[PDB]
């Protein structure tokens, strides 16, 4: 860690001088709650058919989407209090904070 | 094995299986593809599976500059000592800059139009070309750094490339933080959640963990419920810009050609400013442009964003709704009636119960986007907690937070306090009529719009050496 800096590193390394990787890129997320996996350590709920979560079967994400989320486009309510810039800032902001890589 | 083509559930595949009577996919032998997020510890039978953040958690405008050193280096104009960001050399938008192109192996932007031959743009974050509206904001910011590195060069001509770039980067990073905390967040959270989670800034605290929490990557997807089924373009009069003024979303994803050829960033920004966002309602959660036709053009099948969010939370081992409410110090509904009360809606409670069996199993995004909205906010109590808690951490735990002593002088901060997103638009586009503050509330023309003349510009006098 450099003793005296005027600007951030690109990586975010050295922002926290005690734990220098904190907030830095290409590191594990922090967990606020212990992970809940089928096997306890790696397998996601719904990975194995018949395997229940808290004594109840695992709903298909596509089914929850169909039953809960699905609505007809015509019904859309425009927010009288928000611009599409409000939505757009959210995405651009999200893109400053997290990107979860996949293979 | 190959996740983009197969329905075989074999590591790293976790395909979204199709239910009976699906309104779009009749073959239950088909699937919505899904690659599990890279494990922090590959193949461990010991340590609990966690995912990685390719980005700096700080509100440091890494979406403009990069989170990895070679990318940051490449995004810069290394031809001179002006400390500028590299701009597209093949194209311009009315004599104004566009982002430079990226050299991708399998490029999804080229797939949106063979004739046009417009590839993905290069920016700090790799999702910049995802939609032309996001591309407009990335371009807006690429222009603000270059405009500031020009004003600072004319103010301090003895300054070199590294200085000018680092000094401009620092201002952009602070603008991002100001807009977010002064304008954006209060309108997401509402006034009460804003006081609770974001009390007045005291100072930098090196014991505050600034990392993004796994849950936040899902909770922050609440914005998918604000998405409109079209991309709107408006001329200088804020009237539809024909042809194709309302282009459906499933035709704009990776359509970088629409920016380069269909009018640049200005018709897109006016559209963002003068169009209302979609309002999240219990029976109107998220649009089919994302729930049915997400990346439709470029994939073998349309993806379902709400469903992808629920599969992602399961892949990330995120506890259910009640565990997060408990974490927030909020009552956890056990029965259908109790969920009804929390939701102020027994019909939705009955449906959620049919799907999950218990409010303990409701996926984070699902249960979060289902809660009634806090007064003057766009989230319910659970998301307000997760969102608020995360933002306070990124603020209280940022050594380079704009208000931190030694970051900017008292003079530089009084100058920075004057910034706004409507002004950044004025300074870097041909747009002359912008939103009245707050830019996030202002959605009606000509009622909520004013001229650039009225708006105060940023004064860089306190940056003179
Ligand atoms: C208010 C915030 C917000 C907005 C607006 C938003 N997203 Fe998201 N989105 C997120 C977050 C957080 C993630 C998780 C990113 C990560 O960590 O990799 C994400 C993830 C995604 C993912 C990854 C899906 C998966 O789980 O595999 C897709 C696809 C996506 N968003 C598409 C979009 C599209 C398309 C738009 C606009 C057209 C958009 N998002 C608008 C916050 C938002
Ligand atoms: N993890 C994600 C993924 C995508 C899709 C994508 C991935 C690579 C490049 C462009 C687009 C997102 N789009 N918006 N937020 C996102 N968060
Ligand atoms: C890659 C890149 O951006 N090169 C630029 C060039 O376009 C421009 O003529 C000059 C001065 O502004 O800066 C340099
Ligand atoms: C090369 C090319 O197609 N240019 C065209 C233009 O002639 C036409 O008005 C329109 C519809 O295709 O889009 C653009
Ligand atoms: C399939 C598609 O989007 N085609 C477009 C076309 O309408 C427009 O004429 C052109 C400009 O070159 O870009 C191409
Ligand atoms: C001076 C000050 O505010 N110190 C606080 C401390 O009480 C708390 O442990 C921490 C993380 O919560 O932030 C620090
Ligand atoms: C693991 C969990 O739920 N911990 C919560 C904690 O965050 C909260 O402060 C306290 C008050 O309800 O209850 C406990
Ligand atoms: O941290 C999540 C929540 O845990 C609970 C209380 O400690 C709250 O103050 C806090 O917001
Ligand atoms: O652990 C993250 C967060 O959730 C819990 C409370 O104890 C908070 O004060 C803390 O910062
Ligand atoms: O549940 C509410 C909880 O969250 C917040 C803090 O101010 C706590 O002191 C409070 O008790
Ligand atoms: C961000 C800080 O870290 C944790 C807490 O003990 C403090 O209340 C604060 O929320
Ligand atoms: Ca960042
Ligand atoms: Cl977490
Ligand atoms: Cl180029």
């Amino acid at each position: 860690c450099p003793e005296q800096d005027k600007y951030r590193t690109i990586t975010g390394m050295c922002n926290n001088r005690r734990s220098p990787t904190l907030g830095a890129s290409n590191r594990a997320f922090v967990r606020w709650l212990p992970a809940e996996y089928e096997d306890g350590f790696s397998l996601p709920y719904g990975w194995t058919p018949g395997v229940k979560r808290n004594g109840f079967p695992v709903a298909l994400a596509r089914a929850v989407s169909n039953e809960i989320v699905r609505f007809p486009t015509d019904q859309l309510t425009p927010d009288q209090e928000r611009s599409l810039m409000f939505m757009q800032w959210g995405q651009l902001l999200d893109h400053d904070l997290d990107f979860t890589p996949e293979p | 094995v190959n996740c983009e083509t197969s329905c075989v559930q074999q590591p790293p595949c976790f395909p979204l299986k199709i239910p009976p009577n699906d309104p779009r996919i009749k073959n239950q032998a088909d699937c919505i593809p899904f690659f599990r997020s890279c494990p922090a510890c590959p193949g461990s039978n010991i340590t609990i599976r966690n995912q990685i953040n390719a980005l700096t958690s700080f509100v440091d405008a890494s979406m403009v500059y990069g989170s990895e050193e070679p990318l940051a280096r490449n995004l810069r104009n290394m031809s001179n000592q002006l400390g500028l960001l590299a701009v597209n050399q093949r194209f311009q938008d009315n004599g104004r800059a566009l982002l430079p192109f990226d050299n991708l192996h399998d490029d999804p932007c080229l797939l949106t139009n063979r004739s046009a031959r417009i590839p993905c743009f290069l920016a700090g974050d790799t999702r910049s070309s995802e939609m032309p509206e996001l591309t407009s904001m990335h371009t807006l910011l690429l222009r603000e750094h270059n405009r500031l590195a020009t004003e600072l060069k004319s103010l301090n001509p003895r300054w070199d490339g590294e200085r000018l770039y680092q000094e401009a980067r620092k201002i952009v990073g602070a603008m991002v933080q100001i807009i977010t905390y002064r304008d954006y967040l209060p309108l997401v959270l509402g006034p009460t959640a804003m006081r609770k989670y974001l009390p007045t800034y005291r100072s930098y605290n090196d014991s505050v963990d600034p990392r993004i929490a796994n849950v936040f990557t899902n909770a922050f997807r609440y914005g998918h419920t604000l998405i409109q089924p079209f991309m709107f373009r408006l001329d200088n009069r804020y009237q539809p810009m024909e042809p194709n003024p309302r282009v459906p979303l499933s035709r704009v994803f990776f359509a970088s050609w629409r920016v380069v050829l269909e009018g640049g960033i200005d018709p897109i920004l006016r559209g963002l400013m003068a169009t209302p966002a979609k309002l999240n309602r219990q029976n109107q959660i998220a649009v089919d442009e994302i729930r049915e036709r997400l990346f439709e053009q470029v994939m073998r099948i349309g993806l379902d964003l709400p469903a992808l969010n629920m599969q992602r939370s399961r892949d990330h081992g995120l506890p259910g709704y009640n565990a997060w409410r408990r974490f927030c110090g909020l009552p956890q509904p056990e029965t259908v009636g109790q969920l009804g009360t929390v939701l102020r809606n027994l019909k939705l409670a009955r449906k959620l119960m049919e799907q999950y069996g218990t409010p303990n199993n409701i996926d984070i995004w699902m249960g979060g986007v289902s809660e009634p909205l806090k007064r003057k906010g766009r989230v319910g109590p659970l998301l307000a907690c997760i969102i608020g808690t995360q933002f306070r951490k990124l603020r209280d735990g940022d050594r380079f937070w704009w208000e931190n002593e030694g970051v900017f002088s008292m003079q530089q901060r009084q100058a920075l306090a004057q910034i706004s997103l409507p002004r950044i638009i004025c300074d870097n586009t041909g747009i002359t009529t912008v939103s009245k503050n707050n830019i996030f509330m202002s959605n009606s023309y000509p009622r909520d719009f004013v001229n650039c003349s009225t708006l105060p510009a940023l004064n860089l006098a306190s940056w003179r050496e």
